[PDB]
């Protein structure tokens, strides 16, 4: 009747959670529903000019009548009932790109957040300045630590010190620091532990 | 910001708190260890015990210059007396090594081919005792009162496995009890 | 929390009527709505409209078919019941019911229900056209966490 | 007995509070039956125990009734019947139970059989289509020595006590008790009971599409016989029970089941998804809306919520469905008081649309699909020997059609042999048959609804409007209304259609079925000289205009012209044949003919 | 003897491969959710089990349940009384001697069959635990009857000190098992010389019954024992199979694992499904792009509305293919049969169209009239396929008029009048009046008199014969590669493993995608089709005034909305869009023009 579109708005919001949270980490966030929220932005516009008429007649017509007081409440309540949903969908939108912002917060060519969902990379381009304001803020949290602690990844605890790792789908020469490992195509390694953490999350090495 | 496994531990770090406990070895080798919790010794003498932490001894076993002694309850003639005190006592579990399940799984990777005849006997004498614990746990939760339980002897693993559901059932029923008045 | 589980659960309907006659209509001409006229109400406004007056405005009638013709069915066998096609949630709708009502009669009887449903669920957790799945689906979230704990705990424990 | 009898006696003090509300009921039902039988110049022994009085405060006694229902029910009877005499013994038949309530998940659809609850309480629903015979049965006969004047006593046990597998008595009647007296038997003091089996099919909508309907059977007793017409949504509840010797009564016994499924049950109920009791409220509101002088038009538009227009068709269906009366002639043949409308139309114009939803609100009027095997109105002498010596004329399709409606399709796509059958049942209310047995005139009050299609496509306008189907005029003369559905193409007409189908892929019905079934119980006026004066003038001008134009009409068409207005006053719920009814009757035929 | 029992209770609590301890790790998992059943696995069971089967081959009919008494005694170890007995399920696979070597060396040995199950009987009951009363002396005992030699393994004796045969079967303390007598039929491909196929019979236990529908491929493993019914010469008996375990193929009731749907969702996000199927459905069909798209939407369908009133819509589509001989309308139809979940193939001559839908006959027992047969009731949920819609005039049209458009038949023959459900989907491929003349004359002369069938089907293709000199030579280049050399069987296997989809993958995901999602079209499309129709009717309306008659009526307009709902089942999106629907009319706008020319 009134907040009806918000019900099906938060209904399709439920699908975005179960798509991501059940399958894997790979998000591919669907879309922003500007078309849908423009409808409720239209209804909130019509509802707001509805009450200022009765704000205009409350001194002249019914004279702050008890009926009119309840007539203010339905117009008051239907505002905030709509207001509850439209930010909740807004929060659950932005509370999943942070997870995209955390796991690849800068490990190998950070500002290439391109080659990534071009149909929605203009969508979240308005949110990129929000996104990069995480990224700028996450840089000084990396430097504002008084000692060098990694905050980029390595969440699973380490077990051993020698791990057989193979490679595929990659080429070139990388790893200028910690000794160059000279990555040729399709050739396994047998190395120590701490080096490959910045490359497995990078997604160049494949199997543990 | 993990957002994945927050309300409990993942099963890869529950071994991480138990690996930092010490046991006894039989050393072989002759500065050495300055590892801020060290007790480095001199030229170490064989045929003697020493309280050494676990995780360095597993690393000391890959290069294969030491040997491990099992703890004193890891014989088959000892575990049998545990199964009788429980089969006569359906109320609770009796006597618990407190970290036994995760201790065996580390102990079955080049820490099994050292001991005197444990194959086809020890995995027999353990996997029976896992379920006898969890058969006991199924009768216990049916007897759930409000806001008061009696778990006396549980391994750390079942505590990581009873955990993520036992909260929100009694929590959701905590509402309807309390919001009724 | 912005509560994405139950903000839709208060989006459901609820049949009640009036005590006064008010010209405030939004449902479509004939702006005076006559009293004692049964109206489908969404839960959010109807929750506080039964509060604001002494005498409030909405006649809160109980939907006693969600009281008497299901209290019997749950006082027999809490194993396989239609907990779902009568009400797409049975939990927060029972919560926000009892807050205005404050009666310990049914507040005892769903407290028997949940542990019985839980008694199935734990020992159902170790490892078909329209109506049936959502018996198996209202329970899902409550144990979707739980068996996913058991799933990995084997996969560390074996090789 | 002390163990098997103790929780009987502890229940024998327990359930006496579980009839605090029925100990009044069980004696009030007999005290007038004892009274009226003494002043003639009638009810069985039904003691409905609810669940509620046996679940709120007994749990060990509870689940015995739903796990082992074999050590508990003859306890409950024996402790019942003493209360019949302890309440009533001064004036000078065991009172068995019914047990209504819910059950908590025992709605076994009999496509499924159980592995869990065999020999337990079962709730079954479905349809019955067997309806076997009725036959009495002895339980106790009393003998009497005519010499020395002394009596005797004998009870026969059978597979009818429902619970205890006693040693049977393989005997019919004994003679010569231990004396030299020729035994005499008093048959007035020998008691009887009946015995009737009925097979129940599956409700063929909720059984999923992988099988034909299955069936089981049920033995009931006298208290609810002749309650089960074939074609009723019944719902029975009883005990699950096996009987018969499987594996020993013959030798070698290879591949022969010897465990027949039976239900020895109680208390059927018709359901509806005849008994609809309404309060003072809704009975007053329906009079309050009767005061409006528009509600004949509102009911027309509130019937088929999918289709545009056809308000001449839409009023006709509700006029037919409610029904016009037939006043039988005293010592004379009654006339046709049935109404029988017909349709025809070029295809895909909703001719079969409205034909299937009349069956949902049918009020016990189950129709066929018009598949025209011989059996549409007959028996075909199917007896199946009925247990070696009983021949039965099994009811084909008219025991369901009585005071109801039917519908059949595809008239021209039929053989000859059905058309001779529809001749008889229209000129005469009854069929009478003697196939290999008995001549029997059984009565039938039917009303067909037709659906056929023209032959040569869209050839109706360029040829004669008559003979357009050329099925025999034996039926066209016996029918009245031949609505010819047009399908003309207008750009505002189809545009209006296009959204209305589209708007529905995403004044009420149960009030409507109450209104007509209340209007079958109101009195019939038939009597006003004013309304009969105008209609005959209304006939005579078209009696000048039938013969020089389209279609000749006959004298029986006048018996329509009373009958439509007669039912039209039944919509009004009044006893005065007004004037206004005669205007819609004339105007409806004017579209039907022009 | 006994003690075998000690050789197995000391065998199944410890058999494992390398540190997984499997059979306790599933029996524990199987006593919890109530099933009470086992399986066996590989070789050492075979390795020493033949060393037990070298003492079990002598009678694998009485010491097969000597397994069964054992596992109950290990069951109570995992409990601490309501404890049933268990059942066994086996596995073995080397080959399939179909129906040949069946009396010489195969009495009571383990056999494996491949068949098509056709006929199910109603359930029954035999007992497994009884209680027995002597008559006048009142002895009480209890006998269990586990495995069979059909009835009468043992009898009831005369010893209670009371009279002869004093024993009776109470029904107070009894358990029961159910049997089937479902009938098995030979798969009709393995032994062709000139013969007709034969048939056997079999029974089963309850925790493996009701697991088959008629019309499927199946395989089965069990015993070949012999019963003797006394309702023919010397004392001869009959054959039957006692089955053990159906390790079948898929059901072809929506429970399955999770890694199946993982790849499906990984494929369904790649938005190339609509074009990649048309190459990958029929690997043996040159092109025919308009026809090929009509088949994938036919296989899945739309939905079904039981909307809050009385009536209903019909959610299905039904196509036709009429055209010249030699345009592959025939052999395309065998191709839909194997890929369907449920399919029949009755494509010829109608086959007594009154006996297509229903049959009743007298009965050997009790002389009764019950319902047995049908072509439609077998084929629900799926698709039938018939042909020759010229030279059947008898009953074929009067049998499909009711069977279509409402899908609700009721037989009014001598017994019952029951409205059994139907949700079928038809398909036909006829010939016009020798093809060319119907494309060289006035566009009439298709069906002999009536067009009323043609209004009942929506989609109609009218193929023809061109003479394009470059498209034939490719076809003449095409079919020699597929006839001999079988090089495209090596080519299409090379583009299979990264780009195309084989036959066994298409079947499994269609039953998954149909039985999960439930589409609906968006109200923004409501303006789109309404503006479409008013000129479509007008394009017809301008044609009638030129004295051109025939057929379009409104079933097609409510058929396009099912067509646009069809690809929404393909993409598994809960809405429908405009690039969705504009491609849909692009199939039907193409088939509106050929309805005129
Ligand atoms: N005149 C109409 N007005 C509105 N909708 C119609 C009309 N005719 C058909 N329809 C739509 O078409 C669908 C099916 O029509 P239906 O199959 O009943 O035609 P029919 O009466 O069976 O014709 P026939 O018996 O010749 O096949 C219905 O869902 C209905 O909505
Ligand atoms: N478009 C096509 N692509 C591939 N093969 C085709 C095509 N059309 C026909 N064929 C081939 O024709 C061969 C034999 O088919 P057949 O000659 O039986 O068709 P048909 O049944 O005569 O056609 P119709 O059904 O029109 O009579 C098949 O092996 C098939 O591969």
């Amino acid at each position: 009747m009134y907040g009806d579109l918000g019900n099906k708005l938060v209904l399709e919001a439920k699908r975005t959670k179960q798509l991501y949270a059940r399958s894997n980490q790979d998000v591919n966030l669907p879309m922003y529903h500007e078309d849908i929220i423009r409808n409720i932005l239209k209804e909130v516009s019509n509802l707001r000019k509805n009450t200022e008429y009765l704000k205009e007649q409350q001194q002249l017509g019914m004279l702050d009548d008890k009926v009119a007081k309840c007539q203010y409440f339905v117009t008051l309540l239907c505002m905030e009932r709509n207001k509850r949903c439209l930010l909740a969908y807004q929060r659950l939108r932005t509370d999943i790109l942070d997870s995209m912002a955390w796991n690849n917060n800068g490990l190998d060519l950070m500002s290439s957040i391109t080659f990534s969902q071009q149909d929605t990379n203009n969508l979240s381009h308005q949110e990129q300045e929000y996104l990069k304001e995480y990224c700028d803020l996450i840089t000084d949290l990396k430097s504002g630590d008084l000692v060098d602690i990694d905050l980029s990844g390595s969440l699973v605890p380490p077990s051993d010190v020698f791990i057989d790792v193979r490679v595929l789908k990659d080429a070139g020469e990388i790893q200028t620091e910690y000794g160059v490992f000279n990555l040729i195509k399709d050739s396994q390694f047998f190395v120590r532990q701490s080096d490959v953490e910045r490359l497995i999350q990078q997604g160049y090495l494949q199997k543990i | 910001l993990p957002a994945h496994l927050q309300q409990t531990f993942s099963p890869e770090e529950i071994q991480f708190i138990v690996e930092n406990e010490p046991i006894k070895i039989f050393p072989r080798i002759t500065w050495q260890l300055i590892t801020t919790d060290d007790k480095a010794l001199n030229n170490m003498v064989a045929m003697r015990s020493t309280e050494v932490v676990l995780w360095i001894a597993l690393l000391l076993k890959q290069q294969s210059k030491c040997s491990i002694v099992a703890p004193q309850w890891l014989t088959t003639k000892e575990l049998d007396r545990k199964i009788q005190y429980e089969k006569t006592h359906p109320d609770r579990f009796s006597e618990l090594p407190w970290n036994w399940l995760v201790l065996a799984r580390i102990l079955f990777n080049k820490a099994k081919d050292d001991f005197h005849d444990p194959i086809h006997e020890l995995r027999g004498k353990i996997q029976d005792l896992r379920e006898i614990r969890q058969i006991k746990v199924l009768k216990g939760l049916k007897y759930l009162n409000e806001s008061h339980l009696q778990l006396d002897n549980l391994s750390l693993l079942e505590i990581n496995e009873l955990r993520p559901f036992i909260t929100e059932i009694m929590d959701k029923l905590r509402e309807i009890h309390t919001a009724s008045l | 929390y912005y509560d994405i589980d139950d903000v839709l659960a208060d989006g459901t309907e609820f049949p009640c009527k009036f005590q006064y006659d008010i010209p405030g209509l939004g449902y479509n001409p004939g702006r005076p709505i006559t009293k004692n006229t049964k109206l489908s109400l969404p839960l959010w406004l109807a929750r506080i409209l039964a509060i604001v007056g002494p005498v409030p405005f909405v006649e809160l009638l109980p939907p006693d078919m969600f009281s008497t013709k299901v209290m019997n069915a749950i006082k027999t066998d809490p194993v396989a019941l239609d907990l779902h096609s009568i009400n797409s949630h049975f939990f927060s709708l029972a919560i926000k019911w009892i807050m205005l009502f404050s009666e310990k009669e049914l507040a005892n009887v769903v407290s028997e229900l949940l542990l019985q449903r839980a008694q199935e669920l734990n020992h159902h957790a170790s490892s078909t056209s329209t109506f049936l799945l959502k018996l198996e689906e209202m329970e899902k979230e409550i144990y979707k966490k739980s068996h996913e704990s058991y799933k990995d705990t084997k996969r560390w424990m074996f090789k | 007995p002390d163990a098997v009898f103790g929780d009987r006696v502890r229940r024998f003090q327990e359930f006496l509070d579980t009839f605090t509300s029925y100990r009044d009921s069980v004696r009030s039902i007999q005290v007038y039956n004892s009274n009226n039988a003494a002043n003639y110049n009638i009810l069985p022994h039904r003691i409905i125990i609810s669940l509620d009085d046996l679940r709120e405060f007994d749990r060990s006694f509870w689940s015995g009734i739903l796990v082992e229902p074999a050590y508990f029910i003859p306890p409950a009877e024996k402790a019942l019947t003493d209360l019949a005499d302890s309440m009533d013994d001064v004036p000078h038949h065991p009172w068995k139970l019914s047990f209504k309530g819910s059950f908590g998940a025992h709605a076994l659809s009999p496509r499924t059989l159980t592995a869990q609850h065999l020999n337990k309480l079962v709730s079954v629903e479905g349809i019955v289509t067997k309806t076997s015979l009725v036959r009495p049965k002895l339980i106790r006969s009393v003998h009497y020595a005519a010499k020395t004047g002394r009596f005797h006593y004998r009870d026969y046990t059978d597979a009818t006590t429902t619970l205890t597998t006693r040693i049977p008595t393989p005997a019919i009647y004994p003679t010569e008790d231990t004396e030299g007296n020729k035994l005499t038997t008093e048959y007035g003091y020998s008691t009887f009971i009946d015995h009737q089996r009925i097979t129940v099919q599956e409700m063929p909508e909720m059984a999923p599409a992988g099988q034909l309907p299955r069936s089981i059977d049920v033995i009931l007793d006298d208290d609810l016989v002749d309650k089960t017409k074939p074609g009723d949504r019944v719902n029975v509840v009883g005990v699950f029970k096996s009987l018969g010797a499987g594996g020993m009564n013959q030798s070698n016994s290879n591949t022969l089941i010897g465990f027949k499924t039976l239900i020895l049950g109680n208390t059927v109920y018709p359901l509806h998804a005849a008994r609809q009791m309404l309060t003072d409220f809704d009975i007053r509101n329906i009079n309050k809306l009767s005061k409006k002088k528009d509600i004949f038009d509102i009911l027309s538009q509130s019937l088929a919520p999918s289709i545009y227009g056809h308000d001449h068709i839409k009023k006709a269906i509700l006029l037919m469905l409610m029904g016009g009366v037939e006043k039988n002639l005293e010592n004379g043949s009654h006339l046709r008081g049935d109404i029988n409308i017909l349709m025809v139309g070029d295809p895909s114009t909703a001719k079969s649309q409205l034909l299937r939803f009349v069956l949902n609100t049918a009020s016990l009027a189950i129709a066929t699909t018009g598949r025209g095997s011989s059996g549409v109105g007959l028996t075909a002498a199917v007896t199946t020997d009925r247990e070696t010596g009983e021949r039965r004329l099994e009811a084909g399709a008219m025991v369901l059609a009585d005071r109801g409606v039917v519908c059949i399709d595809e008239f021209d796509k039929m053989t000859d042999v059905d058309r001779v059958a529809i001749h008889e049942v229209m000129e005469q209310q009854t069929v009478t048959i003697a196939k290999a047995g008995i001549h029997t005139t059984l009565n039938a009050r039917c009303s067909v609804i037709a659906a056929a299609n023209p032959v040569f496509g869209q050839y109706d306008v360029n040829r004669d409007p008559h003979q357009n189907i050329a099925l025999p005029d034996s039926l066209l003369s016996r029918f009245d209304l031949l609505f010819v559905v047009t399908d003309d193409i207008n750009e505002i007409r189809d545009r209006s259609i296009s959204e209305h189908v589209l708007r529905t892929h995403r004044v009420t019905i149960p009030f409507l079925r109450k209104y007509v079934q209340y209007a079958k119980e109101r009195v019939i006026p038939q009597l006003t000289q004013e309304a009969i004066n105008v209609i005959v003038k209304n006939y005579t001008d078209l009696r000048n205009d039938d013969n020089t134009k389209k279609s000749p009409i006959t004298a029986r068409t006048l018996e329509t012209l009373i009958r439509l207005a007669t039912a039209h006053a039944k919509v009004r719920l009044s006893k005065t044949v007004n004037k206004v009814d005669a205007k819609v009757a004339a105007n409806l035929l004017r579209f039907a003919l022009l | 003897n006994t003690e075998i029992i000690k050789s197995f209770k000391n065998f199944i609590l410890e058999f494992r491969l390398d540190s997984q301890f499997i059979y306790r790790d599933q029996l524990r998992n199987n006593i919890l959710v109530k099933n009470y059943s086992l399986t066996v696995n590989m070789e050492h069971l075979i390795g020493y089990n033949e060393d037990i089967y070298k003492k079990l081959s002598d009678e694998p009919s009485d010491i097969i349940p000597l397994f069964e008494t054992a596992i109950t005694q290990v069951a109570k170890r995992i409990s601490i009384n309501s404890l049933p007995t268990f059942q066994l399920i086996l596995n073995s696979n080397a080959n399939q001697i179909p129906l040949r070597d069946l009396d010489s060396e195969h009495v009571s040995k383990i056999v494996r069959l491949s068949g098509i199950i056709i006929s199910t009987s109603v359930l029954s009951s035999r007992a497994t635990y009884l209680s027995i009363m002597c008559r006048n002396c009142r002895h009480t005992t209890s006998i269990t009857i586990n495995n069979f030699n059909t009835g009468n393994t043992v009898s009831l004796p005369r010893s209670c000190n009371c009279g002869p045969d004093p024993y009776i079967i109470i029904h107070e303390s009894s358990k029961f098992i159910d049997q089937q007598f479902l009938k098995l039929q030979e798969i009709p491909e393995l032994v062709p010389v000139g013969e007709m196929p034969r048939n056997l019979t079999m029974t089963c236990d309850r925790y493996l019954t009701n697991k088959v529908i008629p019309g499927t491929r199946v395989t089965i493993v069990g015993i070949y024992s012999i019963y003797n019914s006394k309702n023919s010469g010397v004392a001869i008996r009959t054959p039957y199979i006692k089955i053990l375990g159906i390790q079948s193929d898929v059901e072809t009731v929506t429970m399955f694992t999770e890694e199946e749907e993982e790849e499906f969702l990984q494929l369904s996000r790649n938005p190339k499904l609509y074009e990649i199927l048309t190459n990958s459905i029929a690997p043996s069909i040159f092109g025919n792009e308009d026809i090929k798209k009509a088949i994938v939407c036919l296989l899945m369908g739309g939905s079904k509305k039981i909307l809050p009133d009385g009536m209903r819509l019909r959610g299905d589509i039904n196509v036709l293919l009429l055209g010249d001989p030699g345009t592959a309308k025939s052999q395309l139809l065998k191709f839909v049969e194997k890929v369907s979940p449920i399919a029949v193939y009755t494509s010829g001559k109608g086959s007594s169209a009154a006996g297509l839908t229903a049959s009743v006959q007298r009965d050997p027992m009790t002389r009764e009239f019950y319902l047995e047969g049908g072509a439609m009731v077998l084929a629900d949920g799926g698709v039938v396929c018939i042909d020759e819609f010229d030279k059947m005039r008898d009953e074929d049209r009067v049998a499909i008029h009711e069977a279509m458009e409402q899908q609700t038949i009721s037989i009014a023959k001598a017994g019952i009048t029951t409205v059994l459900n139907s949700r079928t989907s038809v398909l036909a491929a006829a010939n016009p009046i020798y093809g060319r003349y119907d494309d060289l004359k006035s566009p009439g002369d298709n069906i002999d008199f009536q067009t009323t069938i043609l209004s009942r089907f929506d989609m109609i293709f009218i193929v023809k014969d061109d003479h394009n000199e470059e498209r034939d030579i490719s076809i003449a280049n095409h079919v020699i590669n597929i006839h001999t050399g079988n090089a495209n069987a090596m080519q299409n296997q090379q583009e299979e493993n990264g780009s195309e989809i084989s036959i066994e993958k298409m079947k499994r995901y269609i039953t998954y995608c149909r039985l999960k999602c439930a589409p609906r079209l968006s109200p923004q499309a409501a303006e789109k089709l309404s503006s479409n129709f008013v000129t479509i009717r007008k394009q017809l309306l301008i044609n009638e005034l030129e004295s051109t008659e025939r057929p379009i009526t409104i079933r097609q307009l409510e058929a396009i909305i099912r067509i646009t709902e069809s690809l929404a089942k393909l993409e598994l999106s809960p809405i429908a869009q405009e690039r969705h629907v504009d491609e849909a009319i692009r199939l039907f706008q193409a088939s509106t023009m050929d309805a005129a020319s």
